[PDB]
DNA sequence: CCTGCTTTTTTTTTTCATGTGCCGGTCTCACACGTGCCTGGAGACTAGTAAGCGCTTCTAGTGGCGGTTAAAACGCGGTAGACAGCGCGTACGTGCGTTTAAGCGGTGCTAGAGCTGTCTACGACCAATTGAGCGGCCTCGGCACCGGGATGCGTTTTTTTTCCGCGAT
DNA sequence: ATCGCGGAAAAAAAACGCATCCCGGTGCCGAGGCCGCTCAATTGGTCGTAGACAGCTCTAGCACCGCTTAAACGCACGTACGCGCTGTCTACCGCGTTTTAACCGCCACTAGAAGCGCTTACTAGTCTCCAGGCACGTGTGAGACCGGCACATGAAAAAAAAAAGCAGG
């Protein structure tokens, strides 16, 4: 799972920000490692629909 | 029959009549109690068990389980804890 | 006619963006570390650190910091606002139970 | 042979800006400024529980030097487990 | 004749539950349910009664621990009436749900 | 081979509202009651499965209080007063 | 405490819920226990304010 | 706008009645405690090795320097979000009359929990042998970092369509 | 419903500006791999015991009964709360200018991590022995329950007093 994120970069070699997306993306990966912080990772993208631009709308 | 299973009642009991000689205890109360002290047991074994073996230790010694009620207990419980702790080791040396 | 300027939200937007894309601590490495070594001072003197117990502490304070942003940032949607408060903080710490 | 030492204010070089990036990255769009200094509280608690355990273990060896075993230690301790720095 | 208004008597049965310890569901649906779910894991199981008590125990403080979570999540929206929204947001929060 | 099947219904509407006023709670939206016992049920599934796990490593055809106190403390639910 | 909230009762024999009240209000006792449940225990009484009628 | 006023809203308060702590009989079962007696802790021994000690090696932690420049700090301006009102519709609380099935005490049956003794396959231990995996060392391509150019998109002002919205029919 | 005609509001294109995306060029260090050597895994063997098994006892789990009545159910009503819509006002965002100190790359000085060899004080082990703690079992007093009790608090009421509104002037 992580090589195929390494390949979507555009990367030849796994970093720990490929670990974790490919961890965090997965169900049961996520809830295996669901109390684990993985040094150098970051966090998925997510910004809730309600702080999404909606405006003068 | 026979089919003994070891508890810490007596114990629990013993400790009762020092602190309050004229009250009792329920079983389900009592069963709590033993909970109690076979989960506490775990946690500082436990701890202890790790502590010794991060430090290449074959032996747990009184001081692992020192170090181990100082990570598990809350401050002021872990003052008194281990004063009595020491003082128990101190008396006991004491005695041969 | 005027300079240019974006709405409030929009930068907002973009930095929420930005930072995610990327994995580099975000706050500066020095002060961190004048205040690990203040903290530990308290607990015993004279103390050294290696480089690597510093940045095992920043990695771990960091990723705490943004967790605990994430559950505020819902309780505050959940009060039907978008600006985090204190007692966004305090009842995503309650329902953790880092506090009582 | 009397070494350095400084117990400055440390907690101020934790920053708004610094504060509001770590938001971002937890996906916070607005911040009032009451934020700011209730973080610096929520951190200093934080890191005085995880260097607590990390320099018992430090004592418990009979060193004066944290390590990043301690650290992660520690951390395991707290449910906070740390991959990347050992163990 | 009389009546009490809308929560005098919700607030009294509050002060009632919280002053007793007892079973609050009855025991043998409970237990028919307990059976019931641990048929599709494995047929013909038998249970202790205490192991049925175990579950019950357990259930009913996850659960009233769970209502108190989802209650300050409601006055945190300035409602006094929990929701659905008001558990999901605890239950999140927890880290039992994603 | 039992008669059995949905006592998800016996847990009652009446036996939500005295564990919601256990835990302080006044007013009650009505859709709380099939809320919770969806909760109830993956709360009961959890613990269980890992109750009859224990079961079945120990080759018992009956699920026993110590094989549910072990499962409540692996999912961090550890209950005292049932031999623990 | 168990004891001292067994006579508070009238009571001379320590039920759960003693026990539960004796843990539940001592700070440090109730964190040690923050991931217990104790059978037959209940919960201490309190009900937030904003659910209390304007006295 | 102006008395008046008048008519409701709040109030204030008592009291009137509801359901809740309190009390004194009386009943029963579980705590408590005595009695056997099995097991597991203790006393006294030997043998072996974990670990404290002293000592030496050399890792990596600490501190100090000066210059660059990215980042923090600060104020100005004003958008839009927080927040306080309020008014409207009905979802929930309450209570009462009807219906359901939990709880209780009991008997009867037997699955299967749990125990015992025996036999043996399997794991610990040991000593000799050697190849997997370590530390150390060299290399060169992946990746970081740069500038340039492409493109996606936010923002505002001037332009076309839309959805009303008023009565007058 | 139907005109009619604006009336507002809303969406449109369009034109402009600013940020992010993505390229190759340049450069360099860290992944990759090769090497030599040590020590941890393997081989072959012996030895003691864990646990699987057959067979047994008898616990407690399951099924059923037929009482009693507490609890769940459904139904009606109406209060109070969830929630939408408006208006207000300043907290917060965006940005430009000024100020600060993090970062970098490198050094020099040495505390202290860490490794080794030496010696003994502790612990595992085992036999003999016995008393502390276990299961059984019996008794009586604590606690549950019941009727009546009495003492809280909220709702219902009149008596009264302070604000919503019309009303008329
Ligand atoms: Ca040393
Ligand atoms: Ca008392
Ligand atoms: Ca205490
Ligand atoms: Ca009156
Ligand atoms: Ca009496
Ligand atoms: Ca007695
Ligand atoms: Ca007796
Ligand atoms: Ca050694
Ligand atoms: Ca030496
Ligand atoms: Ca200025
Ligand atoms: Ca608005
Ligand atoms: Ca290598
Ligand atoms: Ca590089
Ligand atoms: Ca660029
Ligand atoms: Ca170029
Ligand atoms: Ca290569
Ligand atoms: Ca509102
Ligand atoms: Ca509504
Ligand atoms: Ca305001
Ligand atoms: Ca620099
Ligand atoms: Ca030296
Ligand atoms: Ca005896
Ligand atoms: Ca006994
Ligand atoms: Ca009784
Ligand atoms: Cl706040
Ligand atoms: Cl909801
Ligand atoms: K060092
Ligand atoms: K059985
Ligand atoms: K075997
Ligand atoms: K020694």
């Amino acid at each position: 799972l992580a090589g195929n994120a390494a390949r979507d970069n555009k990367k030849t070699r796994i970093i720990p920000r490929h670990l974790q997306l490919a961890i965090r993306n997965d169900e049961e990966l996520n809830k295996l490692l669901g109390r684990v912080t993985i040094a150098q990772g970051g966090v998925l993208p997510n910004i809730q629909a309600v702080l999404l631009p909606k405006k003068t709308e | 029959k026979r089919s003994r299973k070891e508890s810490y009642s007596i114990y629990v009991y013993k400790v009762l009549k020092q602190v309050h000689p004229d009250t009792g205890i329920s079983s389900k109360a009592m069963g709590i109690m033993n909970s109690f002290v076979n989960d506490i047991f775990e946690r500082i074994a436990g701890e202890a068990s790790r502590l010794a073996h991060y430090n290449k230790r074959s032996t747990i010694t009184s001081r692992e389980i020192q170090t181990a009620v100082r990570l598990l207990l809350p401050g002021e419980l872990a003052k008194h804890a281990v004063s009595e702790g020491t003082k128990a080791v101190t008396k006991y040396t004491s005695a041969k | 006619k005027k300079p240019h300027r974006y709405r409030p939200g929009t930068v907002a937007l973009r930095e929420i963006r930005r930072y995610q894309k990327s994995t580099e601590l975000l706050i500066r490495k020095l002060p961190f570390q004048r205040l690990v070594r203040e903290i530990a001072q308290d607990f015993k003197t004279d103390l050294r650190f290696q480089s690597s117990a510093v940045m095992a502490l920043q990695e771990a304070c960091e990723a705490y910091l943004v967790g605990l942003f994430e559950d505020t940032n819902l309780c505050a949607i959940h009060a039907k606002r978008v600006t985090i408060m204190p007692k966004d903080i305090q009842l995503a710490r309650r329902i953790r139970g880092e506090r009582a | 042979k009397r070494h350095r030492k400084v117990l400055r204010d440390n907690i101020q070089g934790i920053t708004k800006p610094a504060i509001r990036r770590l938001a971002r990255r937890g996906g916070v769009k607005r911040i009032s400024g009451l934020i700011y200094e209730e973080t610096r509280g929520v951190l200093k608690v934080f890191l005085e529980n995880v260097i607590r355990d990390a320099v018992t273990y430090t004592e418990h060896a009979k060193r004066k030097t944290v390590t990043a075993m301690d650290v992660v230690y520690a951390l395991k301790r707290q449910g906070r487990t740390l991959y990347g720095f050992g163990g």
